[PDB]
RNA sequence: GGAGGUAAAAAUGGCCAAA
RNA sequence: UUCCCGGGCCUUGUACACACCGCCCGUCACGCCAUGGGAGCGGGCUCUACCCGAAGUCGCCGGGAGCCUACGGGCAGGCGCCGAGGGUAGGGCCCGUGACUGGGGCGAAGUCGUAACAAGGUAGCUGUACCGGAAGGUGCGGCUGGA
RNA sequence: AGCUAGUUGGUGGGGUAAUGGCCCACCAAGGCGACGACGGGUAGCCGGUCUGAGAGGAUGGCCGGCCACAGGGGCACUGAGACACGGGCCCCACUCCUACGGGAGGCAGCAGUUAGGAAUCUUCCGCAAUGGGCGCAAGCCUGACGGAGCGACGCCGCUUGGAGGAAGAAGCCCUUCGGGGUGUAAACUCCUGAACCCGGGACGAAACCCCCGACGAGGGGACUGACGGUACCGGGGUAAUAGCGCCGGCCAACUCCGUGCCAGCAGCCGCGGUAAUACGGAGGGCGCGAGCGUUACCCGGAUUCACUGGGCGUAAAGGGCGUGUAGGCGGCCUGGGGCGUCCCAUGUGAAAGACCACGGCUCAACCGUGGGGGAGCGUGGGAUACGCUCAGGCUAGACGGUGGGAGAGGGUGGUGGAAUUCCCGGAGUAGCGGUGAAAUGCGCAGAUACCGGGAGGAACGCCGAUGGCGAAGGCAGCCACCUGGUCCACCCGUGACGCUGAGGCGCGAAAGCGUGGGGAGCAAACCGGAUUAGAUACCCGGGUAGUCCACGCCCUAAACGAUGCGCGCUAGGUCUCUGGGUCUCCUGGGGGCCGAAGCUAACGCGUUAAGCGCGCCGCCUGGGGAGUACGGCCGCAAGGC
């Protein structure tokens, strides 16, 4: 453009928007679960990953995902929201936070503790 | 109806350099005879002189080129690489004392417009005036 | 001799997969 | 050597490249999500008109009635305008929700056909109009992104 | 996209410490808005903070400055100062006390409780220091403050030892079994010594006060510490926490076993369906280390909104075309002003922060003291090249004049011939049409082939082209009228009159729409005959809108050169259209091809640029959703922007 064209119209900003609707940003949110089920992944994959629709204390209603080995989420059951979505499942863009209020840590772990939330073993060692 | 006269001499040069011709002719006027009197004294020309072409005034500036290369392409080097108008009419450009850019570590010069009159990045630099930057040549 | 120029046929091929 | 099958050289077209046993289009069936319309319903903000209108400043009276140390005075008190707010009515914007309904995105292997890419077997595309389960067909005109 | 009733101005008043419609009475009809009013949404603002090479981008928490509030709202009183946070009045909501009629309360002060949330502290000590109020003073008050407590929340410092030590124990991992690795790692031997125990023990404090001196200057004397018996010094003295993430590429770190598109991982690309360096565990390794990872958010990388610093033939992007309003930009010469611009001087640009030195805590973090200029803005003085303005002059741009030229440029009226269809007449037969082949169809009711006459509608063969004209759409028989654009020669006149152009206005193929007319051929829809598994198609026979005219709408397109307009410069060769000349040849306008330099990602472009530059407008910012929905405007509708 001219420069008598960008002192009258001028450059426009990106703005982009947020990946993850948790209200202004919140980096967690607490929920209890509705329904407890698998869902299929795309194309490139097959499996049956854990999921769960939680509403949370804001009144949205979205599914997270379940990760690690085996669990003990009900029907009835508070977790903790954290980010970041599942590559594979279409709608789910949150993840569940293992080692929370109603969440228990993945049993027998022991390389990637931080996650997934297990505590350290000790075996007289 | 050139409505740049400057940097249309600018580029009435660059497209000569390219076909490396001995002079052309370019619109009389005194600020551009105050800008070809630079490009004389620095050495990138080797001067410039009224001349009268169809009974109006125009100015021959005589083209200044490297020595003759060997191998492919043995076209003489340009002692103009480029010529380019700074200051445009559609967006002017004044530069102070200590705003003023330094061509190439000082290699090429920065010819601008100053009260004293056309000077260079040196001697404005010198003298301390500044001005409208008109152009860069390197 | 330069343009204007000739159709009778006939559908389909599961998903993912080698620097 | 026209035709059927396989093959060689050059050229031409391609959206094919586990390479035409290729690619690919739309409808229909099922599931998830978001969104438009929808008899309407609910909430939030705001605007206009009028009714009532506390406290309080200001203005008038202070008299058939009050208190005062100087009285052509002061105070109490009475009235009036404005006025927080409340009420009635009608609008403006925004949001939530609603039987039903429209189209959309997304979901390994469901049904129907062959539209496009090789003159893709009717060159293709395109604006508009009509028709048709669906890709789409046809009319009029245009384009080379065809010969 | 329009807004405005105290709305804009005047006069006279009220009120204020004080101007002002701040408020009131009368008068005038004004005031604001694309330079974005009005309205909606969000938000306290700054010094600064984070990022960034810079320009910029993001942000306003501690600290400092200003503003605004003190349960929501209104109001005044006192007062130098308040419409007042721990003053007052009233209304509302809530809480408490009531002898039931009428009373009290306002943590956004310090702590602390509850609720919300992913999450944010002690109902601590002292007025010793600094500062504030009152008091002459003694002194009182001070949840300001100075401190202590909780929390790896951040930054900085420090410890879990140091030197020896096996061709290299045990266990565990790998293996080709020969061995390789953990690994000087361990045990073990000496040395030092964080913790802890004992003793000492602050700086921060000097005045106010008291004496000499005149309760002044000057000199002398005394009192006072929360932190705290903490820091710190000295003596003695124990080998004394290590965890987290990762090892397919990006990206540093490789092997075994288990599982087998299951379980699972995943920031992007992507791994897993029987030998996975990508899943889970093991060993080993890599990176950090009282931290290490994850989530969320900001900047960077992103030159991916491109001022520095981007693009638009085919990748996203030139408006369908023109005419023009505002605006932006503008040829050569001479002066006046000095607005922009530049220089100098001066004031301001608080402190803190940042930067550079030096220094105080044993170092650092932290902190103290110096030094350096910013940017902007005010004032005085100077410079005048350029941009601006004023005045004068000029001709190369632009326009005009005189004489000529070509052209399907447009509108109006008239007019010609060929061909098709139908009607009439004559002659004449047993088939004609149509296809790949057929069949519907037409035909002994006299069809097709032929001659003659008539009617009507539409389009104009040869010329004709790779041609011309127009801004685009678009324009083709012939004649006339009205009328637009354009080119050349003469250099005759005006004299900067110029370019572009958001908006507006106009034109705008085909299709479609309204009213009236017309309707020969063709032909969506429709109906038949064929084809096929099916044919709502392709082929064939019929056929209605429409195709045609007038007037009015509709505004789209592959409206294409997928190339906006104007100007200047940069080799040519060749064909062609059309003017001029001392018409061999030169020169000007226009339409093509091949191509110097150059440009391009390539194809290609190349004086008819997509090259080199300037001015102005329009447009792009990954794909799908989608040119969709909502709203607005336009339209009779279809529908358009
Ligand atoms: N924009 C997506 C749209 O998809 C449309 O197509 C949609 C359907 O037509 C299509 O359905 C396809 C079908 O075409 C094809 N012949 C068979 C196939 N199994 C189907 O697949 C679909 O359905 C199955 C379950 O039945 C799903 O598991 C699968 O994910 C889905 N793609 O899948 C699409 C949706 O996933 C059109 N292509 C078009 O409108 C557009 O591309
Ligand atoms: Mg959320
Ligand atoms: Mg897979
Ligand atoms: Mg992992
Ligand atoms: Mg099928
Ligand atoms: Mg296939
Ligand atoms: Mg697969
Ligand atoms: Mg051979
Ligand atoms: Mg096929
Ligand atoms: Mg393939
Ligand atoms: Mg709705
Ligand atoms: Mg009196
Ligand atoms: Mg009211
Ligand atoms: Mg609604
Ligand atoms: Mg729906
Ligand atoms: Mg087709
Ligand atoms: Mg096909
Ligand atoms: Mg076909
Ligand atoms: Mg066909
Ligand atoms: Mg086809
Ligand atoms: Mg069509
Ligand atoms: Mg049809
Ligand atoms: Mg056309
Ligand atoms: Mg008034
Ligand atoms: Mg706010
Ligand atoms: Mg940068
Ligand atoms: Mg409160
Ligand atoms: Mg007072
Ligand atoms: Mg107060
Ligand atoms: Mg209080
Ligand atoms: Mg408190
Ligand atoms: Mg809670
Ligand atoms: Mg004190
Ligand atoms: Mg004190
Ligand atoms: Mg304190
Ligand atoms: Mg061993
Ligand atoms: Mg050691
Ligand atoms: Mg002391
Ligand atoms: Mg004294
Ligand atoms: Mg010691
Ligand atoms: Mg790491
Ligand atoms: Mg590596
Ligand atoms: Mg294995
Ligand atoms: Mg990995
Ligand atoms: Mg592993
Ligand atoms: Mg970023
Ligand atoms: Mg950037
Ligand atoms: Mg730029
Ligand atoms: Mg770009
Ligand atoms: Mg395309
Ligand atoms: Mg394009
Ligand atoms: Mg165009
Ligand atoms: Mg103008
Ligand atoms: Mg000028
Ligand atoms: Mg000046
Ligand atoms: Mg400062
Ligand atoms: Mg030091
Ligand atoms: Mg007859
Ligand atoms: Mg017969
Ligand atoms: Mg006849
Ligand atoms: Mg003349
Ligand atoms: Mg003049
Ligand atoms: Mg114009
Ligand atoms: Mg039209
Ligand atoms: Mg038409
Ligand atoms: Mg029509
Ligand atoms: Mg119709
Ligand atoms: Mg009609
Ligand atoms: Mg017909
Ligand atoms: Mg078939
Ligand atoms: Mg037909
Ligand atoms: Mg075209
Ligand atoms: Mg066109
Ligand atoms: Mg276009
Ligand atoms: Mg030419
Ligand atoms: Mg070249
Ligand atoms: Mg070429
Ligand atoms: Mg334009
Ligand atoms: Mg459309």
């Amino acid at each position: 453009p001219t420069i008598n064209q960008l002192v009258r119209k001028g450059r426009e900003k990106v703005r982009k928007k947020s990946k993850v609707p948790a209200l202004k940003g919140a980096p967690f949110r607490r929920g209890v679960c509705t329904v407890v089920r698998t869902v299929t992944p795309k194309k490139p994959n097959s499996a049956l990953r854990k999921v769960a629709k939680v509403r949370l204390t804001s009144g949205y209603e979205v599914t997270a995902y379940i990760p690690g080995e085996g669990h003990n989420l009900q029907e009835h059951s508070v977790v903790l929201i954290r980010g970041g979505r599942v590559k594979d499942l279409p709608g789910v863009r949150y993840h569940i936070v293992r080692g929370v209020y109603d969440a228990a840590g993945v049993k027998d772990r022991k390389k990637s503790r931080s996650k997934y939330g297990t505590k350290k073993p000790k075996e007289a060692a | 109806m050139l409505t740049d006269p400057i940097a249309d001499m600018l580029t009435r040069i660059r497209n000569a350099t390219r076909v490396y011709k001995e002079s052309t002719d370019v619109p009389a006027s005194r600020f551009k005879e105050e800008i070809l009197r630079i490009l004389a004294r620095e050495g990138f020309i080797k001067g410039y002189e009224r001349v009268d072409v169809d009974g109006k005034p125009y100015l021959r500036v005589y083209l200044k080129y490297g020595p003759r290369r060997q191998g492919p392409d043995p076209r003489p080097e340009q002692v103009i690489h480029h010529i380019r108008r700074i200051s445009k009419p559609g967006r002017r450009v004044y530069v102070g004392v200590k705003e003023i850019p330094r061509v190439r570590r000082g290699l090429g010069i920065a010819i601008l417009s100053t009260s004293k009159g056309v000077l260079t990045d040196r001697e404005a630099r010198k003298l301390g005036v500044g001005g409208e930057l008109i152009c860069e040549v390197w």
